[PDB]
């Protein structure tokens, strides 16, 4: 989540996040390049990264079901 | 932490809920009594005086409990009404069973055991009422008593419970004389103690309620002094202060 | 009931440096930020005429760098 | 008027402290060294004598070393000294610890031995066996097979003079004493503060036998509670570094730790464990016999009337701390000076106790109830 | 006052003494040649070009410099992605520079071996056995695991009450590891610059990768940002990045490969969920308060050095210790010797320990250990 | 586990709320008891006169029946309830069995009442540790004490309340077969033990004596003073 | 633990019952009691652990008589043991009253266990025994079957034991018992064995005041208060 720390802050990390947003927003209309991203927690992610089309695809991974667990083992 | 249930005991063996209730009695009208040789007296502060309130009810903090006993109540108003009824009931119940007026210490012990029970049982909060008992019994003569929300009771030649109790107790300890109280002198001690404890200036008659219990012709004659009787005592205290002027 | 319309009016009719300085505005994250506001007023009052402060928007504190120990 | 001799002794001592080159070899080194020399880290060592040196500007050029006294002391992480312009290693690496660490070292202890303290004799015995005794007679511990206890915690109510025991240890200790408050690790920068804890310990090891006092340890380590709001104290990281130094891999060599807390329950269990605090010392509020010795010690260097009854003050009032006793003695002297009497009457002591104990109000209705 | 004068006279005598007291070829020819010798500041090459190479180098904070090779150099010797030294005045790569050692990461490696045998640790045979097949047997004899086609856990978390013995076991593994042991300084990983510590964690893995089969001991994992609240204030943002960098390098997109990670925490609950998740740390070896057989063994090992009567019963002493950590049992043995020293008896007796058992446990404000309640008998 | 809840246990195995009740007993005024060949005696302390307060109402030593008397240490009101219930049982035992209550029975009854409060929530364990001293039928003198935990024990001599431990240590050295030799010597042993923890007040003692053939009598203040003076003379003779 | 120990009503995610385990812990606070069952009879030995010289030794009852043929030893809360001991005493007499015969040791152990089981039935005497009892009882008696020793536990679980130990030092005592116990042991041999084990596992020296011994054998009755023979047996050993 963009830090609201006043004055001194981890400004560089926010700049990196903005750079990814700059490429995602109004750019790469060609579908030749696609990006897959993963997070243990989606809560930390800013609403901006998802935006409307910047990262529209969502692939929720559910905890394994009983049938799935037998197969996974 | 160790609050809420009267049942929980703190790591220092302290029942905080009972202690809180005993501290709570402080926010109440001052009630004081003097043993007085040849008499006994109860004096109270009539707080919450307003022009609209009628004050039609005879008394307000002073309730008789028997032909030969009386009490003054300081505490939660509702709890007081519950306790006064039970004290009146215990007094008649003893008379029905033994056909003799209840000895004063016993009426106090019985209410105190009821108050004590509330502290030992989880469901109820400890009573928030503390009261002073004035009466005459053949076994031990004129007596004065104090009850606590904890359920503990004591007999005091003089004591005070509501508002600035410590100030009255300090004034009473110095002024009181053992065996020389002589009722009329005890009434003066009360007016002087009341003036100090009450922040009220001039101790007007409406603010003070005085009840005196005496044994006349073999019959206890509990009487609540009328406003005119209270007024003369106040004027005498004011005149005594005028005599004190210059000399002091 | 008209207290703040009067408060703003005093600022309009004042010849003093009436920086209304509602409690929270240009104020930064701080603990006990009452000094920063008053110190500015003393200097400005000295520069021109005694300055006047109106206390409103009193959310100057409750900042991110804030919280009692427990 | 013997004060003049004492004042002269102090001035003479300061003068003594104030009063505390080779014909060709030194002059050549003086020419070789620059007028300004900048000290920087050594990153890499090369046999050619041109060794990479890291600097604040990060110029890591290999630089030749020509040290007349010795050039074999070069090591990784050593702070080498370089010429301002040429940047060549001038000579033997500078060897000074960080400034914040230097302040802690104490060379002079104002208090004397355990004599000033009275009635904490059991507490004195424990501190001595852990601190003074192992150094004085190392053979006893080896014969028993015991390794001497290295850590002590002094926990007591306010004014029981836990610090006085520490001042007494400073008076009679072979070991260098580093006096650091627990609240002296507030470094704002992320990092640095845990590193400062490492710095204090490395200096203690350098000085060989050393005693570390950490008064008010409650601030540095308490509870080890979770981040919660997310402020993240970073104090927990600092405490963890102290926990690592006391018993976290490696060894503590010969360093002894004395720590003092008004409240011991708040302190986190890991810090207060055998291996970090082998011996625990408790200072209780003084009783009667302990009070008698303290009252005598405080009044020993003042005029005392025969009328004054020291026993009466001690027995009549119970709860006064050792510090409270000293305050009564200072207040009593002031009470007498008001009447212009240098000598102190019994009446003055009685008035003094009342004035000192006016802020201590305790208890509620717990009288009739029990 | 005369005695004070004697000291003042002594000081005056010292003052008189101080005032009265007042009344290699390297420094030769080599210096004359050395002062002219030029410097070559270190820089890192990123690229090379055809014809004139025009290698472009970032100094380390200065700029991308298009520097031609120096006249007295071999073009093949200069390489892309190689540290080099460029003279400022001649603006050319006079000499190439060897790759940076990064010594602080090298320092964390134990190098020395702690002299503690597994025998000294006592009362935790099961905890030792679990560590043996994630630390010693997979490395010493990988063939057995391969025969069942079973991979080693490659990760271990030691958690327990403080003083249980988690670190003591770890030093014992270091004694017989026969592979690089890398103790990690938790404070070192936190750094003033943003993500400077995260760079170090990459270096930690890189050093681990270069050595063949190594165990990394992250003691006090809580210090290494072992939590991920990651609140909006982001006070721990720099450390949180350092923690995530450790997690990814530990596992995901090619993991440790030959690295076994041992992590020890007094509070396991605080550790962040991603680190707790297995694969990063498959085994969860929790150390536990020792049982009566363990309590006797810890007493026997600690007391073997101390001189004592041969008839002492450790079983009784261990029974008297209802729930004692190994450190507290060691504290009883040392305290028992201290009581004998106080009475000046060279050989201690069973009674001395019983006094210590009261002192170490009951005398401490456990409250349960000291009984004033008749309640139960 | 949890301290707050009479019935929750602890991982160590302790009902802490019951132990917290024992604290109220310690804060109570010291009371001592001795078993004499014919004069079981109990001593009390802290008369703590309050100036304008009558002391007939304060009754730390309360008789339960003719052959048995009791001294309570702890919350005053809780003690009043236990004493009255014990008094009713003593009379009931006579109605159910026409024989006077043996001292053990009344201590077992007091223990059972105390245990019943401990067993369930909604009730507070009683904060008293009464000492019961009496002579049973057949003329055997006996002393028993009851803890707030509901346990009961028989003691040759014991102390309860503030500074009980100090009095017991004094009795451990002082209590001897000789000391119980004479009725006065037994009264003296209680006075000497009580004096140690009673401060220098001396007047703040109310020792009561059971003749074991007659009735409980509270000793006169003057009579108590005479014994105190006799003890001082004996101490001077030893010097 | 980690919560779910608030009541016997709650069940652990593991399925364990906390509070019942906590009551099992309370027995450890108790002094060790050792019981050995032999063909000649059952021997019970206990550590009196007298707190003070002044307190009367008889008032601490560690070995009690349930009936002439049955004796019991208790380690754990004193008050809890009393409620269970009274039930066993009423039950043995009630079984005599209804069936004119001596109750078997196993049946008394079963009857006592039935009250112990009601930690929270929610039907029986509501407002009573809301928590598990904290006392482990060793019942040693000679019945029609022969000498029998039975151990009950706070959870209502009872078992016949040739030799058993309860209380603090029970674990140490059991290990010693497995080595010492044999089927042919005489009661006299068992009595010496029990005190020898008790001496090793008790910090105080095994003087006659420290140890209380009890023996029930078919020919005699309870005879479970050896008196002054406590001195005789100890001196011979
Ligand atoms: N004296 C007035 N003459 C004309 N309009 C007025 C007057 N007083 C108030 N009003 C009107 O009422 C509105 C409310 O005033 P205002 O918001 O200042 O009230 P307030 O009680 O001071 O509340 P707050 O402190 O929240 O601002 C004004 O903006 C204006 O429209
Ligand atoms: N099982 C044991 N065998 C031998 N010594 C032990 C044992 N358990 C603890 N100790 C003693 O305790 C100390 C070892 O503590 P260790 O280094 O294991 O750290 P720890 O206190 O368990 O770690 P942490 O502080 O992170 O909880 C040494 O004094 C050691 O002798």
């Amino acid at each position: 989540k963009r830090f609201d720390s006043e004055k001194a802050g981890d400004r560089e990390v926010q700049r990196t996040m903005l750079e990814l947003l700059n490429q995602l927003d109004g750019f790469q209309p060609n579908t030749q390049v696609k990006v897959i991203a993963a997070t243990n927690r989606v809560d930390i992610l800013d609403p901006a990264l998802l935006r409307s089309g910047r990262l529209d695809r969502k692939i929720e991974f559910p905890m394994p079901n009983e049938e799935a667990r037998a197969r996974i083992m | 932490r160790y609050d809420s249930r009267t049942t929980i005991f703190s790591p220092e063996g302290r029942l905080y809920q009972v202690e809180y209730a005993m501290e709570a009695i402080g926010h109440a009208g001052t009630c004081l009594g003097i043993l007085a040789n040849d008499g006994v007296l109860l004096a109270a502060e009539r707080r919450n005086i307003h022009k609209l309130l009628d004050e039609v009810f005879f008394s307000e903090k002073i309730y008789k409990l028997n032909e030969d006993m009386a009490c003054s109540v300081a505490g939660i108003t509702s709890d007081a009404n519950v306790l006064t009824n039970e004290l009146r009931l215990i007094a008649q119940r003893y008379l029905l069973q033994y056909q003799e007026p209840i000895p004063c210490e016993q009426l106090v012990t019985a209410l105190c055991d009821i108050k004590q029970a509330y502290t030992q049982f989880g469901g109820k909060r400890p009573f928030g009422v503390s009261l002073l008992y004035i009466g005459w019994d053949k076994h031990y003569g004129f007596q004065l008593y104090q009850s606590d929300p904890s359920g503990n009771y004591g007999g005091w030649k003089a004591t005070c419970i509501g508002n600035n109790s410590a100030a009255a107790v300090s004034m009473l300890k110095q002024d009181y004389k053992e065996g020389e109280m002589t009722l009329k002198s005890a009434l003066a001690l009360a007016i002087k103690v009341l003036n100090k404890t009450m922040d009220v200036s001039k101790l007007s008659a409406e603010k003070v309620e005085i009840a005196t219990l005496t044994r006349e012709n073999g019959k206890t004659v509990i009487r609540v002094l009328k406003q005119k009787e209270v007024e003369q005592l106040i004027k005498k205290h004011e005149e005594e202060e005028a005599k004190a002027e210059r000399e002091k | 009931c008209g207290k703040t319309m009067l408060a703003k009016a005093v600022a309009h009719h004042t010849t003093a440096a009436f920086i209304r300085v509602v409690g929270s505005e240009f104020v930064q994250k701080y603990l006990g930020e009452g000094p920063r506001m008053v110190r500015d007023v003393f200097r400005l009052a000295k520069e021109n005429a005694p300055a006047i402060i109106f206390i409103d928007e009193i959310d100057a504190i409750a900042t991110k760098r804030f919280d009692a120990q427990t | 008027l013997e004060r003049i001799k004492d004042y002269l002794l102090m001035e003479e001592e300061f003068i003594r402290n104030q009063e505390q080159k080779q014909e060709e070899e030194r002059s050549k080194v003086d020419d070789l060294r620059g007028t300004p020399m900048s000290v920087g880290t050594l990153e890499e060592i090369i046999d050619d004598n041109h060794a990479i040196v890291s600097t604040s500007v990060g110029s890591e050029h290999y630089v030749s070393i020509l040290s007349f006294v010795d050039k074999d002391l070069l090591e990784p992480g050593c702070s080498v000294l370089l010429n301002h312009k040429v940047h060549a290693v001038i000579g033997v690496l500078m060897d000074d610890t960080d400034p914040l660490v230097t302040v802690m070292k104490v060379e002079k202890a104002p208090q004397e031995t355990y004599a000033d303290i009275g009635g904490l004799d059991n507490q004195i015995q424990e501190i001595k066996e852990s601190v003074e005794l192992p150094l004085t007679h190392p053979e006893y511990y080896e014969e028993m097979g015991i390794k001497p206890p290295k850590g002590v915690i002094l926990y007591g109510p306010p004014g029981t003079g836990k610090t006085l025991l520490a001042k007494a240890v400073a008076n009679q200790t072979s070991a260098t004493f580093l006096r650091v408050v627990g609240s002296e690790l507030i470094q704002k920068y992320l990092g640095d503060g845990p590193k400062l804890v490492r710095e204090l310990f490395r200096v203690a090891e350098e000085h060989a036998p050393s005693i570390v006092f950490i008064d008010e340890i409650d601030a540095i380590g308490t509870k080890r509670y979770d981040s919660n709001s997310g402020g993240e104290r970073e104090i927990q990281r600092t405490m963890l570094e102290l926990l690592n130094q006391l018993d976290g891999f490696d060894s503590r060599g010969d360093v002894k730790v004395i720590m003092a807390t008004n409240r011991i329950e708040t302190l986190d269990p890991a810090l207060i464990r055998p291996g970090r605090i082998d011996r625990k010392i408790e200072f209780p509020l003084p009783d009667e016999k302990t009070k008698k010795r303290i009252f005598q010690i405080h009044t020993s260097r003042m005029t005392l009337a025969d009328d004054v009854t020291l026993d009466d003050l001690i027995m009549a009032k119970d709860d006064l701390s050792g510090a409270d006793i000293k305050a009564i003695c200072t207040e009593a002297g002031l009470m007498a000076l008001r009447e212009r009497r240098m000598k102190v009457t019994n009446e003055d002591f009685k008035k003094s106790k009342e004035n000192v104990l006016y802020k201590k109000q305790e208890g509620t209705p717990e009288g009739l109830y029990l | 006052d005369d005695i004070q004068q004697l000291l003042k006279k002594i000081n005056e005598l010292t003052g008189i003494k101080e005032s009265d007291t007042g009344l290699l070829a390297a420094d030769k020819q080599t210096l004359q040649s050395e002062q002219p010798l030029q410097v070559a500041r270190c820089t890192k090459i990123i690229n090379a070009d055809s014809e004139d190479p025009k290698y472009i180098i970032n100094v380390k904070q200065f700029a991308k410099f298009v520097v031609d090779l120096s006249d007295q150099v071999a073009p093949t010797d200069i390489e892309e992605g190689m540290r080099v030294g460029v003279d400022r005045n001649k603006y050319q790569i006079h000499i190439p520079l060897p790759p940076k050692i990064d010594p602080t990461v090298t320092m964390m490696q134990v190098e020395e071996k702690p002299d503690v045998t597994y025998s000294d640790v006592g009362g935790c045979k099961e905890q030792i056995e679990k560590l043996r097949e994630v630390v010693e047997t997979p490395l010493l004899h990988p063939e057995r695991f391969v025969n069942l086609g079973i991979e080693p856990p490659k990760g271990v978390l030691l958690f327990g009450p403080p003083g249980t013995g988690k670190t003591l076991c770890a030093r014992a593994v270091a004694n017989r590891t026969d592979a690089c042991f890398i103790r990690v300084i938790g404070s070192e990983l936190v750094q003033k610059y943003v993500g400077e510590g995260a760079r170090m964690v990459r270096e930690l893995f890189e050093m681990a990768r270069t050595k063949k089969a190594c165990l990394i001991f992250f003691d006090e994992i809580d210090a290494i940002g072992g939590a991920r609240f990651d609140d909006g204030a982001g006070g721990d943002n720099e450390v949180q990045r350092t923690m995530l960098e450790l997690i990814n390098q530990l596992d995901g997109f090619d993991p440790r490969g030959n690295i076994k990670v041992l992590m020890a925490t007094n509070r396991p609950d605080t550790l962040d969920p991603a680190l707790m998740r297995p694969g990063r740390l498959d085994r969860k070896i929790e150390f536990s308060l020792p049982d009566l057989e363990g309590r006797t063994h810890i007493f026997k090992i600690h007391a073997r050095s101390m001189s004592v009567e041969r008839d002492i019963r450790f079983e009784l002493l261990a029974r008297l210790c209802p729930n004692s950590t190994g450190a507290e049992i060691r504290s009883v043995c040392t305290e028992a010797g201290m009581f004998a020293i106080r009475a000046r008896r060279k050989i201690a007796t069973e009674k001395d320990f019983l006094e210590a058992v009261n002192k170490v446990i009951k005398s401490y404000a456990k409250f349960s250990a000291t009984p004033r309640y008749m309640t139960y008998n | 586990s949890y301290d707050r809840a009479i019935t929750v246990f602890s991982p160590d195995g302790h009902l802490f709320q019951v132990e917290y009740a024992q604290e109220a007993v310690k804060k109570g005024s010291t009371a001592v008891g001795v078993r004499g060949r014919d004069i079981v005696v109990l001593g009390v302390e802290k008369k703590s006169v309050a100036k304008l307060q009558d002391e007939r109402t304060v009754r730390k030593i309360c008789a339960l029946d003719d052959n048995v008397c009791m001294a309570f240490a702890g919350l005053t009101a809780d003690a009043r309830i236990v004493i009255n219930r014990a008094r009713v049982e003593c009379q009931s035992h006579r109605l159910t069995v026409e024989d006077p209550v043996t001292v053990e029975y009344i201590t077992r009854y007091i223990a059972s009442l105390k245990q019943r409060y401990t067993q369930s929530n909604g009730r507070r364990p009683f904060g008293i540790s009464a000492l019961i001293v009496g002579f049973d039928f057949d003329g055997t003198p006996r002393l028993y004490q009851t803890d707030p935990s509901g346990t009961y024990h028989a003691w040759k001599a014991n102390a309860i309340g503030r500074g009980a431990k100090s009095v017991r240590e004094f009795l451990e050295k002082n209590y001897t077969d000789e000391a119980i030799e004479t009725d006065d010597l037994t009264i003296k042993l209680v006075i000497k033990a009580l004096l140690e923890v009673v401060q220098s007040g001396g007047k703040n003692i109310e020792l009561a004596v059971m003749r074991r053939d007659q009735s409980l009598k509270i000793l006169n203040p003057e009579e108590i003073e005479k014994y105190v003076a006799e003890i001082e003379k004996e101490k001077e003779e030893n010097e | 633990r980690s919560e779910y120990d608030r009541g016997v009503n709650t069940f652990s995610p593991e399925g364990r019952l906390f509070q019942v385990e906590y009551a099992i812990e309370a027995i450890k606070l108790g002094s060790t009691a050792i019981g050995i069952q032999t063909s000649e009879g059952v021997c019970l030995a206990v550590e009196k652990r007298i707190t003070s010289p002044l307190m009367e030794p008889s008032s601490i009852e560690k070995i009690v008589e349930i009936d002439a043929h049955i004796g019991c030893a208790m380690s754990g809360l004193i008050a809890d043991a009393k409620t269970l001991i009274d039930k066993a005493r009423v039950e043995t007499q009630n079984h005599w009253f209804t069936y004119n015969e001596t109750m078997t040791v196993e049946s008394v152990t079963q009857a006592v266990s039935n009250l112990a089981l009601q930690f929270g039935e929610e039907d029986a005497d509501p407002g009573a025994m809301s928590r598990p009892f904290g006392v482990a009882l060793l019942f040693g008696g000679v019945d029609e079957k022969g000498p029998q020793l039975f151990h009950m536990d706070p959870s209502g679980t009872f078992v016949q034991c040739d030799a058993r130990a309860i209380g603090s030092a029970s674990e140490g005592a059991q290990s010693s018992l497995q080595e010492v116990y044999h089927k042919s042991m005489t009661l006299k041999e068992a009595i010496k064995s029990s005190l020898i084990i008790l001496k090793q596992v008790m910090e105080e020296k095994l003087n006659a005041t420290n140890i209380e011994l009890a023996t029930v054998q078919p020919g005699q009755n309870f005879h479970m208060f050896t008196k002054e023979e406590l001195e005789e047996v100890i001196k011979d050993i």
